[PDB]
């Protein structure tokens, strides 16, 4: 869950 | 009676963070795919939103103590203030001249007409216009816009929210700076400060409605499917 | 030795299906986001495969008795099979006098180049290439590129399917229409049948090789963002 | 599981 979130939280 | 240091600090940091996250000749919306005036606009929307959200976290990993807090968290207030952070940039581009945001134009003007062919009805889009008028009127110094998105955000009763101690706490080191600069920097800023935090109020309420009118239009695939990966993930109820 | 009735009505449905769900001006492509010339052509591309999978599916419901099978296997079907109509139905736009789809330009020309631009390595691509080229010089009436594509879809051993006796069933039926069509209605067709499902074969290897290189692409969230909900529904992997 | 695809499968 919150996959790209995460991502772009570098 | 004067600004600290830490708190000049803490103002240059919003500043930049917001010129770095904001272009005020929209040179991205070429980008999207194109407006059409079904829902002829919910694929530009949509893909205007999504852009925005990713700016949005662009701003907020840049708020001071922000990247200190733990992950889970950081998601759990970009998801619930992410729309509200949006509806609070968008005045930036907002005019009360002839009532809509000009990006550009005919192209990118968008009004209340638009958010309509988006899937919104108009029952709800007048309070979103009404609260942009009044902020627009507050005539906010670029410091208090930015104080004011960046306690948005921190606003410590989102649902999801597990250490809402540090948050409250970091929010309230935030007020104290803006509340210091409107009577310090701000001429005639005596209601102010009130005036401001009386906004964000407006703006639970506006993302309540949206949260709503959003849920019905994300259960309808055909709809759905206009959508953009982020936004779903920004607006859904994963946890 | 000369078409049966139910042969013609089967012929007739099926470019007529094609007809409906094929543009050869290729209007809709400016409601994609612009191509740009990291992986510029992504964001471009996937709406042009996601477009393409919505007019494959209506292609697909106007196959004949494919509406009769189970929900589940027609999902089955063109979960698997999707990316091959694709390859299949892009030769259209293809062309040889300069070896690239040109479906505009110079802004909807793509060359090789630009699916590099979007996440695949030449030493892959060039097979597809090779593919285009094959497909292309065995200059199909259309009547047996339609039949080839109903035939690739009704491919019954794709993972995913529950009855895969009736679904051998019709496309078995549909190949007697093709070995029948060419047979009769093409002037030196007797290689061609066995060509065309040659082809076939060279799609099962296609369609590998990009569920290797998209699984890739899809694991980066900053890329699988730039997909579509539906793009990312029809290669993903639930079941 | 697979919303849009039935979906679109009228
Ligand atoms: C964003 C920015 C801009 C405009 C904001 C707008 C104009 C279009 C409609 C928007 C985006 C509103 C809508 C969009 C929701 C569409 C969606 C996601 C498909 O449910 C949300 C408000 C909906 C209400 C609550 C009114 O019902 C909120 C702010 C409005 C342009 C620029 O200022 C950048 C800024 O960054
Ligand atoms: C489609 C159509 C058209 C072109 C097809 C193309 C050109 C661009 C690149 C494509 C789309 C190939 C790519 C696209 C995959 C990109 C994605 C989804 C981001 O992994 C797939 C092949 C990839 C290989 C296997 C070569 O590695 C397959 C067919 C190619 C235009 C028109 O003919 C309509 C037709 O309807």
């Amino acid at each position: 869950k919150h996959k790209i979130l995460h991502r772009l939280l570098q | 009676h004067m600004l600290s240091d830490e708190q000049m600090q803490i103002i240059n940091s919003l500043v930049e963070a917001h010129h770095k996250t904001y272009d005020d000749s929209y040179s991205d919306f070429v980008r999207f795919r194109p407006p059409v005036r079904r829902l002829s606009m919910l694929p530009h929307l949509a893909d205007l939103v999504s852009y925005s959200i990713q700016k949005v976290i662009g701003f907020a990993k840049m708020i001071p103590g922000f990247r200190d807090l733990t992950a889970e968290d950081q998601i759990a207030l970009l998801k619930s203030s992410a729309i509200e952070i949006i509806m609070l940039r968008s005045n930036q581009s907002f005019s009360l001249e002839d009532m809509s945001w000009s990006c550009g134009g005919p192209d990118f003007k968008y009004c209340i007409n638009d958010v309509t062919k988006a899937g919104h009805t108009l029952e709800h889009l007048e309070p979103l216009v009404k609260f942009q008028v009044g902020l627009k009127k507050l005539k906010l110094h670029e410091e208090e816009h930015v104080l004011l998105m960046a306690i948005c955000l921190l606003s410590p009763d989102r649902p999801g929210v597990q250490d809402h101690v540090r948050i409250e706490a970091l929010q309230d080191r935030l007020c104290d700076v803006l509340q210091a600069y409107i009577r310090i920097q701000h001429p005639g800023g005596r209601l102010l400060y009130a005036k401001m935090i009386q906004k964000l109020a407006d703006l639970r309420s506006l993302n309540e409605e949206h949260s709503k009118q959003y849920r019905s239009l994300s259960f309808q695939p055909e709809h759905s499917m206009q959508l953009t990966p982020l936004v779903l993930e920004v607006f859904g109820s994963e946890v």
